[PDB]
């Protein structure tokens, strides 16, 4: 048993928006929503059809109609970017969730990232290892392509990237991760961390001194 | 004042089993309206209900884990447990202490599940627990006169996942960002933290992270 | 393959009496002692059958509706009974043969500022047949000059709300009520024991 949900939905601000939930057992079974920011427990919005907890804001809304329960959120803030999740329950009483639906808040601010190169330690070269990292904050939206440059020649080997992550405020993050050997790290004059955001690549670049 | 606080493993072998402890602080495990329930989430996808339990034994469980599921309650030590056998890689996930607010008989969610654990992290594989090597991140020559400078800690080579990373055995918290992990092809991870510091103040205050592995018992402490 | 008699008693959504749930029950073997067990929970009458024998019985159909009502309201949910209930909302025959199980359910369906979500009828042209269902929401005519349709003077829905607090006095207060109804027609049996 099933309770289906729009992957994604989509919403200027201020504006209302609405995720909607169907299952075949909704006629025997209330609806509740829960709210789920990243990495963070989810939090119940909506319990039985409409009924708000005490701390939730007047623009959560619950509405039922046949095999179909909606979340309305009125007037859509930046905090409101979530996750949301429908739950109720199958024939039996079995509780059972949505698959849950990402709330893009749209025409967020544009904000350029933010870049940071690290040359390997002294104390890691001595390990015989060499490990370049650059960090990368505070970009919105969150896509980022990274590109490494032995001098001004493009580098395939040993990068890793993260994914972007949705930061702690609504903006992203993410790092990449350059191994070499610590006779590459000597042998070249630069090396480069160029981070390409929509139109903007800003650079960042090392150079072994000492 | 009703909290909930999951204790247990973070690294499990396939095939084991997952042993995990609820503790409810603010108010008594057998109130007549709680149903303490597990909730997991795979990393990446979303939320599962595994199953309930009422303070005297009564168990709700889901029917896809029925055949390995088993729950218990401590009405002494005012605490509730999930058993979970033969683990396999599907069973990696966050792990939810939570209580369903419902009512008797058998009303076990009726107004919702509306307070959580803040789950535990829970990771079946079969490779070996392992401590992160960490390098210091020196800062950099940056020329604004006033203006700042940023150092940091990369911590390098570990397993399983999470790592905390505090400044200066918690004294330094303003301006502190740690990153999220990279997963590497060799199954590890690594991360870095970086703080953003006055470099005038550079000289002067001494910077010490503080990296904390613990499903390896590791502390180190480095610069 | 077990008959769904969970889907009726562990619902938590309840039909409002005027447009009762009905499920038919058929093709399964039913036993009545995952409900007999729970008895601290419910009130309980039958007609025409013994609870203890039930069991035994074999029937071409069962049949379980639902439904809240007020508590001093159950009382009309038996043969042969009269008032708002029994006579516009859901009505037994004389003849039944099943039983009426209630249980109160404050904590459920009160809410401090009131619960107004179940309804009853109050106004028909005639008392319902029964197992009749009436879900119109058309003007009921009062009076002789014809309403158009337009509630007003003389003119009324024919639906009204409860209002559910915790605080009123049991029998005011919302109960849930499932009605089990047995049924041996001519036809092959299909529910057992
Ligand atoms: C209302 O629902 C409860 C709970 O139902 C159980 O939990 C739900 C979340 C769903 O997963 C259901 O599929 C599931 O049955 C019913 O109570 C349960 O009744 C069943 C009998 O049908 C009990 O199973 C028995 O268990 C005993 C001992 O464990 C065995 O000896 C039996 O052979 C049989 O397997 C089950 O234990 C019981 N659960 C609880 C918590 O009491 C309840 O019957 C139902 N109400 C009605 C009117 O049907």
């Amino acid at each position: 048993y099933e309770l289906t949900q729009p992957p994604s939905v989509s919403v200027s601000p201020g504006q209302t928006a609405t995720i909607t939930c169907s299952g075949t057992a909704l006629p025997n079974h209330y609806a509740y929503w829960y709210q789920q920011k990243p990495g963070q427990a989810p939090v119940l919005v909506i319990y039985t059809d409409n009924e708000r907890p005490s701390g939730i804001p007047e623009r959560f809304s619950g509405s039922t109609s046949g095999t179909t329960v909606t979340l309305t959120i009125s007037g859509v803030q930046a905090e409101d970017e979530a996750d949301y999740y429908c739950q109720s329950a199958d024939s039996n009483a079995n509780v059972v969730f949505g698959g849950g639906t990402k709330l893009t808040v749209l025409g967020q601010p544009k904000a350029a990232p933010s870049v940071t190169l690290f040359p390997p330690s002294s104390e890691e070269l001595q390990a015989n290892k060499a490990t370049l990292v650059c960090l990368i904050s505070d970009f919105y939206p969150g896509a980022v392509t990274v590109a490494w440059k032995a001098d001004s020649s493009p580098v395939k080997a040993g990068v890793e990237t993260t994914t972007p992550s949705k930061q702690s405020n609504n903006k992203y993050a993410a790092s990449s991760y350059l191994s070499l050997t610590p006779e590459q790290w000597k042998s070249h004059r630069s090396y480069s961390c160029q981070v390409t955001h929509e139109g903007s690549t800003v650079e960042k670049t090392v150079a072994p001194t000492e | 004042q009703l909290q909930l606080q999951e204790s247990g493993p973070g690294l499990v072998k396939p095939s084991e089993t997952l042993s995990l402890t609820c503790t409810v602080s603010g108010a008594s495990i057998t109130s007549s309206d709680s149903y303490w329930g597990w909730i997991r989430q795979p990393p990446g996808k979303g939320l599962e209900w595994i199953g309930s339990i009422y303070y005297t034994g009564s168990a709700y469980k889901s029917p896809p884990l029925k055949s390995r599921v088993t729950m218990s309650v401590d009405t002494s030590k005012n605490q509730f447990s999930l058993k979970v056998t033969s683990l396999t890689a599907a069973d990696t996930a966050v792990y939810y202490c939570a209580r369903g607010r419902g009512s008797p008989p058998h009303y076990y969610f009726y107004f919702g599940l509306d307070v959580w654990g803040q789950g535990t992290t829970v990771s079946v594989s079969l490779a070996s627990t392992k401590g992160p090597s960490v390098f210091p991140l020196a800062p950099s020559s940056k020329s604004t006169s006033g203006g700042t400078a940023a150092l940091g800690c990369l911590v390098k080579d570990y397993f399983p996942e999470p790592v905390t990373v505090s400044w200066n055995s918690g004294a330094l918290t303003s301006g502190v960002h740690t990153f999220p992990a990279v997963l590497q092809s060799s199954g590890l991870y690594s991360l870095s933290s970086v703080v953003t510091v006055p470099s005038s103040s550079l000289g002067t205050q001494t910077y010490i992270c503080n990296v904390n592995h613990k499903p390896s018992n590791t502390k180190v402490d480095k610069k | 393959n077990l008959c769904p008699f969970d889907e009726v008693f562990n619902a938590t959504r309840f039909a409002s009496v005027y447009a009762w749930n009905r499920k038919r029950i058929s093709n399964c073997v039913a036993d009545y002692s995952v409900l007999y067990n729970l008895a601290p929970f419910f009130t309980f009458k039958c007609y025409g059958v013994s609870p203890t024998k039930l069991n035994d019985l074999c029937f071409t159909n069962v049949y379980a509706d639902s439904f809240v009502i007020r508590g001093d309201e159950v009382r009309q949910i038996a043969p042969g009974q009269t008032g708002n209930i029994a006579d516009y909302n859901y009505k037994l025959p004389d003849d039944f043969t099943g039983c009426v199980i209630a249980w109160n359910s404050n904590k459920l369906d009160s809410k401090v500022s009131g619960n107004y979500n179940y309804l009853y009828r109050l106004f028909r042209k005639s008392n319902l047949k029964p197992f009749e269902r009436d879900i119109s929401t058309e003007i009921y005519q009062a009076g002789n000059k014809p309403c158009n349709g337009v509630a007003g003077f003389n003119c009324y829905f024919p639906l009204r709300s409860y209002s559910f607090r915790p605080t009123y006095g049991v029998g005011h207060q919302p109960y849930r009520v499932v009605v089990l109804s047995f049924e041996l027609l001519h036809p092959a049996a299909t529910v057992c024991g």
